[PDB]
RNA sequence: CGCCGCCAAGGUAUGUAUCAAGCUUACAAG
């Protein structure tokens, strides 16, 4: 999900999210390597995949 | 081909396909000249489908002749629109298939065309049109062919100039005789007779038409114009007039004889 | 493709045998889960057997839910009418849609009904509740014979002759 | 829920904006009113940053009704970073930006000449998106005060009207 | 009646259409680059070989051609309302920029899309019993003692006072 | 093409303004681009937005202005309309023979509701089928299979829906579009469909060709293929399409009469899909001798199967050999078993685009064994017509005549019949030089 | 299309007459050019009579 | 040793006279 903290006018007009992301750069390029793995390890073990149709 | 198929009449009820397909083939061909043979022919069995209980066929090379009409070649095109009108006569003109209100809106471009052929047949097509089905119009466009039909003279035939003022007189009856007869005055100052005399028939015409009373006051005002040209047209008019209402010149007869004094 | 269902999925589906055939209701129970409550937890009980549809205004609705068949009498298992629960997604766009219906305010018993076509004066105004699985909209288009002797209620109407539950969430007892 | 309040305010009610952002006449407008129905940059390019961002916001929403899953999303938003330009027209509006249509194009060919080592195969599936990602968010990173410029210049001449001959 | 399969699983896709897959032209395996594809793979595997006339199919004697489409991605579609006809010549029959007009020549003025979907939402003489009611030459009705005394009154008719000439009938 | 008066003499000589007479001819300018576009238009270099005429259904990826002026003219007069309704026309009263199926009480042509024609996104019955009762209908395949289990709902009514559509060079196969959005509506929720049952019909405007994908009641799809095959070969309203193309194109035949064409079996042999004419007249064929001894008898010498496909021009003639004349019995009765498996192998050995969806045999005595071996490839069509073909005079032609003759094997080779004829002339020419030089060479 | 440097034109123009519409509007013309060179020229013995 | 990928204006006039929603303050007030 990520819940973020967001400010938002009392008109409702706009809805700025405030937060820099700020990763600790090890564990963010380990995570991305991480999910490499595994979705390599998902396309190579789909029996067909589809997208999304996407508008 | 003509004789032959009116002399077999009923009986060349199966070669109608025959022919049909062989003449709607025929009319591409190179574009070389024997698409007015085509068409021509069509003119000419137009008669027999009639009388053979075709109508469907007719209903489909009625509007296959609608779209061979922007050609570039006139002696195409005249026997296009010769096909065209013989179609017309053929059926009725409110029960036809490329129907009226979008029929002659195609025709007045093709009346500005200078060949003498494609003048004749539009204009026979037009007369048919304008006495037969002025309700197809906006009566508008009435007003802006009777101000095509003054370039329509000058037509070096003598048909296309007695078929235009008969055009004039069946616009009249549909519109009114106030404003095609000040399309008809104004033609009057042109300096050209073949021109101007054979408007002063029109006046006539639109005079016994719609009765005279309602061209004889601006006819007779228009006298007054102090130019020569326009006097002899009113005087020309005039005899016209006369030598076409025949006996309602008993009316009319002192209205004129101060001007002719 | 390009077509897009863009309604939200359904979950439970009530099969439910009138004399004009089988008809499979398939509701949404999460998108409007007191009335689909309703509608189960009466069906369960065996309640609208015999249960006549006794409104057709042919393509704009159709009536039912009445064992009374004049048009008031609906006895929810709230004991009280309970409350409309609309829903942004779920609009009477198209013939299918089954819904309540209520006499104003928050007003819904067990008197409810299919819709014929397009019915845009409804929206916000009714609970729909589900959908009807094709192949079985025909068998409701079945009940819209014009028939309706009157502005509403035909000669023969067709009755529920039984009310199957295909499958049951949120576990209930009859009564 | 603004960009529709801009054409209610200059009264076109010719023209709808729909919830996919785009722009559409239905009318066949005269030239009265085709004069003063047209948007220049500010308008529409900002409506297709939102185009964008409601693309990429519709994903994870298809995801979290829970009938698309993660992998699927992944690849999903993978394509729409990857593949913008045939699919929002932002470039027809400001051009310079096609470089970074084209830098997409560019590196996707680096993740997808490696997802594809090995048995893998060469279908759908590339789900590494960050480095699309990366530039469309460098590319909002200078795009903010320009169009928030153009917009203020837009949002001016709307509110207090366009000076004939002052500068 | 359409008896129902009766089982618990609803009507539709599980994924709600969310891989609608636009499969409007020639499928994957037997479209023109996957032909070409074909044609390319068996020319590489038949290399050493020279001219064994097992000859393999029609391409394959020694990605371009109709190319695929994403099958994930529908196309936004909008209406192009605005025709290109002249004005002047659709309504007046010239157009004064000729054949270099930019526009159509139509003189058709049939109605658009948009038109046709905004009309889509859318006795007595003595005015009493007929006591006789009896007729003349010129179809008029009239109570019998009521028309003698209309005689006595006037010979002619009340109607439009046409002669009865004495004639005066049932 | 145009030979009409650009140099135009006198022309009539008009007064010509300004513009008329210094300014740029658009009508060449824009029946060029009429005349590339579906290459000019193709709907798959980029697969965006593309924006659909209005009254049509043409949709125009691209931003080009001539191409929408060429392609606004053809469909001038409301004509896309004109078209639905015509064909919707011709096939309700094609089922006027109502009797001829199971039956048909009526057929109802639904309220004429505009707009249905170019409404892509959704779609309505369009002509619907009553029934006395119970149409057991078919599960849905295109009408150019064979097979129709028929085992399904059987069913009051039946609706059929027809769609145009237009070309575009890279989306031309409508055996795939009708499939398509056949399911897209039928299991649409906008749909106003009366039954679960119906077809819907796809023709192809431009590339004028036609398909359907419904499921089908017992004496439809045979009914239907011929009455839409005729409606694509002559009706009104697609035949004032056909030629205001030709006329907003300028382009003329140059033949004195029409070339050939009729409903023969010549004529729809060239709608690219693939047919093969099959010759086994030949596979038993005995020898006249004089032996040693005065007495007269038969030996069974080697006969072939001759298989044409007259597009390309490829001639698959199959060898069988005399050895296989001896220990078989019924000799002369046994080859009709023995030919289709051979036949079904050629099928099987061939790439999957170049096998037929469609086999024209000669005089009818393979229709059931060609059933009964294409038990693996249900959707061929096996026919014999009346374009009989003397390729028994193949065996006076010397090349096949020794080739035929002497061989040690079933061969199964392979020549070319239309030499170099396919650079200068087309298939339909070649073939009609083709059929005459075989038969001049068979009647002398 | 050059739509900056083609030779322009505007609409609704109705065109350029024929040649008696023309030669009568140049009779015209040239009648007016006569009455302005004789009243320049102040001759008091210029009369047109009722008929042009 | 492998360029390239395209929107808008420029044409279907504008200028007047009566007839509502859009937008505007919800005010100063014997
Ligand atoms: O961009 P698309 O045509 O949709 O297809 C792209 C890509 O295209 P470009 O390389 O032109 O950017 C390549 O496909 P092709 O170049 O072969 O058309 C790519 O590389 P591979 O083809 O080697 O994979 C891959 O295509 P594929 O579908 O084979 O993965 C990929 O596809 P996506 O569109 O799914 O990214
Ligand atoms: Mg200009
Ligand atoms: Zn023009």
């Amino acid at each position: 999900i990520r819940d973020v903290p967001v400010l938002y006018h009392i008109t409702g007009a706009i809805s700025f999210v405030n937060e820099i992301p700020w990763v600790i750069e090890p564990v963010y390029i380990s995570q991305w390597g991480s999910m490499w793995i595994m979705m390599r390890r998902e396309k190579r073990d789909r029996r067909h995949f589809k997208r999304m149709r996407f508008p | 081909f003509g004789t032959v198929v009116n002399a077999l009449g009923k009986r060349v009820k199966p070669y109608l396909p025959q022919i049909c397909g062989t003449v709607l083939w025929r009319l591409n061909n190179k574009s070389a000249k024997v698409r007015q043979q085509a068409a021509d022919l069509i003119s000419r069995t137009a008669v027999v489908m009639k009388t053979c209980q075709e109508e469907k066929l007719m209903g489909h090379l009625g509007v296959v002749l609608y779209e061979y009409l922007g050609e570039e070649y006139p002696e195409v095109l005249g026997s296009i629109l010769g096909a065209l009108k013989a179609i017309v006569n053929v059926i009725g003109m409110h029960k036809m298939t490329p129907p009226i209100k979008d029929l002659l809106p195609r025709l007045t471009p093709i009346l500005k065309n200078r060949h003498e052929k494609v003048q004749e047949n539009c204009i026979d097509l037009v007369g048919r049109i304008a006495d037969r089905g002025a309700e197809y119009v906006s009566a508008r466009e009435w007003m802006r062919i009777c101000f095509e039909l003054l370039e329509l003279l000058k037509a070096h035939k003598k048909a296309i100039r007695r078929a235009t003022v008969n055009t004039f007189g069946y616009i009249a009856k549909a519109i009114g005789p106030h404003d095609v007869l000040a399309t008809l005055l104004n033609n009057l100052k042109v300096q050209e007779r073949q021109n101007r005399v054979c408007t002063t028939v029109a006046i006539a015409i639109v005079a016994e038409t719609c009765s005279p009373f309602t061209v004889l006051p601006a006819l007779m005002n228009e006298y007054r114009v102090p130019e020569l040209n326009v006097q002899n047209g009113v005087l020309k008019s005039l005899s016209f007039l006369f030598e076409y209402i025949g006996e309602m010149g008993k009316d009319y007869i002192y209205a004129v004889t101060p001007l002719l004094e | 493709s390009n077509i897009y269902i863009q309604e939200p999925p359904t979950n439970g589906k009530v099969l439910l045998k009138t004399t004009a055939g089988d008809i499979d209701i398939e509701l949404w129970s999460k998108e409007a889960p007191k009335a689909c409550r309703n509608f189960i937890q009466l069906c369960l009980e065996a309640y609208y057997d015999n249960t006549i549809f006794h409104r057709v205004v042919p393509g704009f609705i159709v009536q039912g839910g009445d064992p009374t068949g004049t048009g008031s009498g609906g006895e929810s298992i709230y004991g009280a009418p309970f409350k409309d629960e609309f829903h942004s997604r779920l609009r009477f766009n198209r013939r299918g849609l089954v819904a309540m219906a209520n006499a104003g305010s928050h007003d819904n018993g067990s008197q409810f009904f299919f819709t014929l076509g397009r019915a845009d004066e409804l929206n916000n105004k009714h609970t729909i509740f589900g959908k009807v699985t094709g192949d079985t909209v025909y068998n409701m288009l079945r009940l819209s014979e014009v028939d309706i002797d009157d502005d509403e209620r035909p000669h023969n109407p067709h009755k529920i002759k039984s009310c199957e539950v295909l499958f049951n969430p949120f576990d209930d007892i009859i009564p | 829920n603004m960009l529709n309040l801009l054409i209610h305010r200059k009264n076109l009610n010719y023209l709808h904006l729909d919830y996919n952002f785009n722009l559409k006449p239905v009318k066949t407008l005269t030239t009265k009113e085709r004069k003063k129905s047209r948007f220049g940059n500010a308008f529409h390019l900002c409506r297709e940053v939102l185009r964008l961002t409601k693309l990429v916001v519709d994903s994870h929403v298809q995801y979290r009704l829970g009938n698309v899953d993660a992998f699927q999303l992944a690849d999903g938003l993978q394509y729409i970073f990857a593949h913008v330009g045939q699919l929002t027209g932002m470039y027809r509006y400001k051009y310079k930006l096609m470089r970074q249509i084209r830098m997409c194009k560019d590196l996707k060919h680096l993740i997808y000449y490696r997802f594809n080592t090995g048995p893998v195969g060469k279908g759908p599936g590339c789900g590494f998106w960050a480095a699309g990602w990366r530039v469309w968010l460098f590319f909002m990173r200078g795009i903010t005060p320009l169009l928030e410029r153009w917009l203020g210049n837009l949002l001016a001449r709307q509110f207090e009207g366009r000076h004939s001959k002052g500068v | 009646v359409y008896k129902s399969t009766r089982s618990a699983k609803p009507v539709g896709p599980e994924d709600m259409g969310a891989t609608a897959v636009y499969e409007l032209d020639t499928e994957k395996e037997r479209d023109a680059q996957a032909i070409f594809e074909r044609s390319q793979k068996i020319q590489e595997e038949l290399r050493g070989k020279e001219d064994d006339k097992i000859y393999r199919g029609i391409n394959n004697y020694q990605r371009k051609g109709p190319i695929r489409a994403p099958e994930h991605l529908r196309a936004t579609v909008r209406w192009d309302y605005q025709p290109d006809i002249c004005k002047d010549y659709k309504e007046t029959g010239f157009c004064g920029f000729g054949d270099s007009c930019k526009f159509l020549h139509d003189r058709s003025d049939y109605k658009h899309g948009w038109q046709i979907e905004r009309e889509l939402d859318e006795c007595f003489i003595c005015r009493q019993s007929f006591q006789n009611p009896v007729v003349t030459k010129c179809r008029h009705y009239f109570c019998e003692s009521c028309a003698l005394q209309h005689f006595r009154t006037t010979p002619r008719c009340y109607v439009c006072d046409q002669q009865t000439n004495g004639v005066f009938n049932p | 093409w145009e030979k009409a008066s650009g140099f135009e003499e006198s022309m009539k000589w008009k007064k010509l303004t300004n513009a008329q007479r210094s300014g740029l001819n658009q009508i060449p300018n824009r029946r060029f681009t009429l005349w590339w576009s579906p290459t000019i238009n193709r709907a798959n270099v980029y697969v965006g937005f593309q924006v659909q005429l209005d009254l049509t259904g043409i949709f125009m990826h691209g931003k080009i202005p001539t191409l929408k002026i060429s392609l606004i003219q053809i469909f001038r007069a409301h004509l896309w309309q004109k078209i639905h309704e015509s064909i919707v026309m011709d096939l309700c009263q094609v089922f006027d023979q109502e009797l001829d199926a199971l039956e048909i009480e009526t057929v109802q042509k639904e309220t004429i509701h505009p707009r249905k024609s170019y409404k892509m996104n959704s779609s309505c019955a369009d002509i619907l089928l009553f029934a006395s009762y119970k149409w057991n209908v078919s599960r849905p395949s295109l009408l150019a299979d064979s097979k129709d289990v028929m085992d399904s709902t059987t069913t009051q009514k039946y609706w059929i829906d027809i769609q145009l559509r237009w070309g575009d060079y890279d989306s031309h196969d409508i055996e795939r579009y009708a499939r398509a959005k056949f399911l897209d509506y039928t299991t649409d929720n906008m749909s106003i469909y009366p039954s679960p049952t119906g077809v819907l019909i796809a023709i192809d405007l431009a590339y004028n060709l036609h398909s359907a994908y419904g499921n089908w009641f017992p004496g439809s799809k045979p009914l239907i293929q011929q009455a839409m095959a005729k409606i694509m070969k002559a009706n009104p309203a697609l035949y004032v399409l056909r030629e205001r193309i030709r006329k907003g194109l300028q382009l003329y035949s140059s033949e004195p009469t029409e070339p050939y064409l009729s409903s023969q079996n010549y004529g729809e042999l060239f709608s690219n899909q693939i047919i093969w004419f099959v010759d086994d007249t030949n596979v038993y064929r005995v020898t006249i001798h004089k032996t040693f001894e005065g007495n007269l008898t038969t030996k069974p010498i080697n006969g072939a199967i001759f298989i044409f496909n007259p597009r390309t021009g490829q001639l698959f003639l199959k060898i069988i050999h005399t050895s296989v004349w001896a220990g078989q019995k019924r000799l002369g009765q046994l080859a009709k078993w023995k030919t289709a498996e051979e036949v079904a192998a050629l099928i099987r050995s061939l790439p999957v685009e170049e096998q037929p969806k469609q086999i024209i045999v000669t005089r009818k005595g393979m229709l059931d064994p060609l059933e009964v071996h294409l038990l693996d490839f249900p959707n061929i069509v096996i026919k014999g017509s009346e374009l009989q073909l003397p390729f028994q005079a193949c065996l006076k032609v010397e090349k096949f005549g020794d080739l035929i003759l002497k061989a040690t094997e079933p061969q199964m080779v392979l020549f070319n019949l239309y030499d170099d004829w396919l650079k200068t002339i087309s298939s339909y020419t070649a073939f009609s030089r083709l059929i005459l030089i075989l038969r001049a060479l068979h009647v002398n | 299309m050059d739509f900056q440097h083609r030779p322009g034109g505007k609409t609704g123009s109705g065109g350029v007459a024929s040649s008696s519409e023309s030669n009568r509007d140049r009779r015209e013309r040239l009648r007016q050019l006569a009455l302005e060179t004789i009243d320049i020229n102040k001759d008091p013995y210029f009369m047109k009579n009722h008929l042009g």
